[PDB]
RNA sequence: UAACCCAAACUAAUUAUCUUCGGCGUAAAACGUGUCAACUAUAAAUAAAUAAAUAGAAUUAAAAUCCAACUUAUAUGUGAAAAUUCAUUGUUAGGACCUAAACUCAAUAACGAAAGUAAUUCUAGUCAUUUAUAAUACACGACAGCUAAGACCCAAACUGGGAUUAGAUACCCCACUAUGCUUAGCCAUAAACCUAAAUAAUUAAAUUUAACAAAACUAUUUGCCAGAGAACUACUAGCCAUAGCUUAAAACUCAAAGGACUUGGCGGUACUUUAUAUCCAUCUAGAGGAGCCUGUUCUAUAAUCGAUAAACCCCGCUCUACCUCACCAUCUCUUGCUAAUUCAGCCUAUAUACCGCCAUCUUCAGCAAACCCUAAAAAGGUAUUAAAGUAAGCAAAAGAAUCAAACAUAAAAACGUUAGGUCAAGGUGUAGCCA
């Protein structure tokens, strides 16, 4: 561009950034609904266990619960963080392991 | 010619069909036997197919050994067959009843399929053919877009012969698009899986010839005034008041183009047409493509 | 569904008149006038008018 | 710019191309030398992949006549598939081969051996890990 | 388990800190065409006189069409037919018509802003603003399409009849229509692209400054672009358009999308030459039938195993009455071949862990290390009246064997191909059995 054009148009226009999962918020808290299992999208082949949740800001969400075997059950309370699940897709959410309901995984 | 081999989309095309336990089908096209074999694992009592190739056949009959008495192979063409007695006659039903007992399903080629359904849309009218067992649902497969003019609505793009004829003698839907890459050899275009059931009542309640020379008259020019569609019904000496007359008696206005004229319009044309046909019947005969030829001295 | 399109664009033209007309009635009446001005009726624009 | 720019089906193809090649070779058009040498076309068979197209063309007595003509027919073949895709014979043409037919000469020859016949009375490698450590 | 990092912290989540002097032929982007403003830059006082710009009027050579005379028995059409046709056909230095389009010239490169424009004649007509720079204005805008009235030679979406195929709504044939033409109105779209914005420079900066296009680069002014799909989409607004046209998002979802090159492959390599006891042909004796001998499969037995398309089937076997023997039934032995050994022994599973020895293409012709060169190389490296290639190996050839000589026959035949065959020639990895 010329310097009249530049001029004409100063700096460059910066879209902002667009807010994620927790709404641009470290954690949020949310309620068990539901207890599936999600299939990772080929070449991966696994049953990930999730959760459906009612987030604090009233939205549902599927968060992914990481650990080797979780003891969530409906009407549970957990503290969900971002972070997606990149096999996963749509699985922008994960549970805080050792907070409230949510267990530290069980070493055995 | 375009062949299914994938099982998978096979039982999703009979799972789309329907229940089709107890029930008498009629496969047209066999072929490899892909579609065959859903329908036979579909509880299916009795499923006639019609193959006209005969490299076909034995396939086929392997197939028919591996579901024992309950597939039936005939070497014919599905154009020529007559099926008015392959099924018991106590499954028939009247024509204001529930749809009976028999449903047509088949992938068959576009070659086909377009003049399959012109026929028996001439037997819905008739009420003869495939449906002597009353208003019989026929699921079959037609190029995507040849599909999209048999459900396209009035003023539609895809609105046309296609649209009026097969809407005014059944309930036409489209279920969904097979993918082309799949079918060996591969076409170019998708393949729209339409189902079709006679309705108890036509839109239109004139001859099938009829509608069908009304319908391509007024269809001849889509972009004109559908005025000048409807006058080549009428020889040119009396073409002026004639169209004037038939569209006077339609109520429709002259400006409105064929895309425009909506199921209840073509019905009043047609009615208004067939009193035309009964005060003279050499106008039914005219051909404007043809008395053009034999004007200029034929002697 | 190009007939809903037409049914659509009918509509959305009459909207559009409306709030056409509307705009209007409010210049004069926040201007004071408790009737239009004499002698005007309010074009309509978006009709079959050519 | 210059020196770099410098069953049934088969069955119309192979008789259409026949039915056009006979006529390019009855003028002057693809030259002079050609069509001094009143060459004849037995038949045209276009391969299956539509890669060549064999033109047969009957050979004569004399071999020297032979290698003259097969050695003009060829360098005009190129030229000759110009001329079908510039009149709209076809679209698309493969290249032209010629090819020779002698049958022609036994064709007259049985008729004469016939007649006089007598019938008689009715990672790890690759990465510097293993380098490394020594 | 060890090591590494940080350390009274540590690791996750979230947020913030980094912000336009870059581009617009092929990747995002000059967005159909010209003209008039205000700025910003620039500086000269010309232009035009041009072959097919454009509009109008008149005109007509070739080929059709129609009427008439004469006239074959056919004409038409395809790769081959059918349909169509005899109210046809051929000829006419006969008449009528003036519909439509403009051969050669044109191997030319003119004109116009673009679209576009080349039969002849005549009339009107292009021209000076220093130059670049314009929309919310004005005027145009191929083809296709609509409206009304005409035209209609031929062509022709479509429609109908005839063929085709395992079947084509296809490609092909015949007939005919919208339409292509004209005069009045509308539509405003093209890969409307020379895919190049318009101007004034320079040819040196020891500048292929990716590559392919079209040598490169500088200055000026405007327009435009800012990862991809969603999207020539939704909505808004304008418009004789009403499925349209122009303008043009978000959610959403991902780590790519995209461009130019180079290679390898197989596809239908079916094409031209090719094989040589071979693909067909030629020739001789056989096999395929009968009887037996023998291998295999099957059936079948308490009763081996392996080979098992070419490249198994008188195969391992140049060899099973016992032995051979690895199989089956039944009885018996437990430191049970050896100098020693909580050891001996093991034809127990995997030839898809291997050695070994082979089949196969095969008497096929390739496999090619180390150097050297390239405006960078993903690779390539030949010219003999020679132009960047070179000097060494492996196979072939040669040599030797069949006891003169040749020829022939044997032998030889690299690297790969078939996880080809062989754990049962033997040896061996791993796992399994030890009254
Ligand atoms: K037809
Ligand atoms: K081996
Ligand atoms: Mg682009
Ligand atoms: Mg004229
Ligand atoms: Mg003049
Ligand atoms: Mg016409
Ligand atoms: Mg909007
Ligand atoms: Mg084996
Ligand atoms: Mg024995
Ligand atoms: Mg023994
Ligand atoms: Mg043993
Ligand atoms: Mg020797
Ligand atoms: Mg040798």
């Amino acid at each position: 561009a010329t310097l009249n054009q530049m001029h004409r148009l100063g700096p460059r226009k910066e879209p902002p950034k667009r807010l994620g999962p927790t709404e641009g918020r470290p954690q949020l808290k949310g309620v068990v609904l539901r207890t599936f299992i999600r299939k990772p999208k080929k070449p991966n082949s696994a049953n990930r266990k999730c959760c459906r949740v009612r987030l604090s800001t009233g939205k549902e969400a599927v968060c992914f619960i990481p650990g080797e075997g979780h003891t969530l059950q409906e009407h549970h309370v957990v503290l969900v963080e971002g972070g997606r699940t990149q096999d996963l897709p749509g699985v922008k959410l994960k549970v805080v392991r050792g907070k409230y309901d949510c267990g530290h995984v069980q070493k055995k | 010619q375009n062949f299914l081999l994938d099982l998978r989309l096979t039982d999703k095309i009979v799972r789309k069909a329907g229940s089709l336990a107890d029930v008498y089908v009629y496969e047209v096209g066999p072929g490899p036997g892909g579609i065959t074999r859903s329908i036979l694992n579909a509880n299916v009592a009795e499923l006639l197919v019609v193959e006209k190739d005969t490299r076909f056949i034995p396939g086929l009959q392997m197939l028919s050994d591996a579901a024992p008495g309950k597939l039936r192979i005939v070497h014919g063409d599905v154009l020529t067959y007559k099926i008015e007695k392959a099924f018991p006659g106590n499954i028939r039903r009247q024509w204001e009843d529930d749809p009976p007992n028999v449903h047509i399903i088949g992938n068959l080629p576009f070659s086909v399929s377009t003049p399959l359904i012109i026929k028996w849309l001439e037997n819905i009218s008739l009420k003869d053919g495939p449906f002597v067992y009353g208003r019989t649902k026929m699921t079959l497969t037609f190029q995507k877009e040849v599909a999209e003019r048999l459900v396209a609505t009035t003023g539609s793009k895809q609105h046309s012969r296609l649209s009026i004829m097969a809407q005014y003698l059944c309930n036409v839907e489209h279920l969904f698009t097979i993918p082309g890459k799949a079918f060996v050899p591969k076409p170019k275009v998708d393949v729209g899986v339409v189902h079709l059931t006679p309705l108890i009542e036509p839109k239109i309640k004139q001859p099938f010839k009829l509608v069908e020379k009304v319908v391509q008259n007024a269809f001849q020019f889509r972009r004109k005034y559908c005025h000048r569609g409807l006058g080549m019904l009428f020889p040119e000496a009396q073409r002026l008041e004639s169209t004037g007359r038939l569209l006077q008696l339609a109520d429709i206005d002259p400006t409105l183009r064929p895309t425009h004229l909506s199921l209840m319009h073509f019905k009043s044309l047609c009615d208004v047409y067939r009193k035309m046909c009964d005060e003279d019947p050499q106008l039914f005969t005219y051909n404007f493509r043809e008395e053009l030829k034999q004007k200029k001295s034929k002697g | 569904t190009r007939f809903l399109r037409r049914k659509v664009r009918e509509g959305r033209l009459k909207k559009k008149q409306i709030k056409f007309e509307k705009d209007l009635k409010r210049i004069w009446l926040k201007a004071g006038l408790k009737e239009a001005p004499e002698n005007w009726q309010t074009p309509k624009i978006y009709l079959k008018n050519k | 710019n210059l020196l770099k720019k410098f069953s049934i089906r088969l069955r119309v193809l192979n008789g259409l191309l026949y039915k056009s090649l006979t006529e390019l070779l009855c003028t002057p058009q693809v030259s002079q030398e050609v069509y001094d040498l009143n060459v004849e076309l037995s038949k045209v068979s276009v391969t299956s992949d539509f890669s060549a197209c064999r033109v047969y063309w009957k050979t004569g007595v004399s071999a020297e006549q032979n290698k003259h003509t097969e050695s003009v027919l060829q360098r005009s073949a190129a030229y000759m598939r110009h001329l079908l895709i510039s009149q709209q014979t076809l679209r698309n043409v493969p290249p032209i081969v010629f090819v020779q037919d002698k049958r022609d000469l036994v064709l007259a020859e049985v008729d004469r051996l016939l007649a006089e016949a007598d019938f008689g009375p009715p990672h790890r490698d690759a990465s510097p890990r293993s380098f490394l450590l020594g």
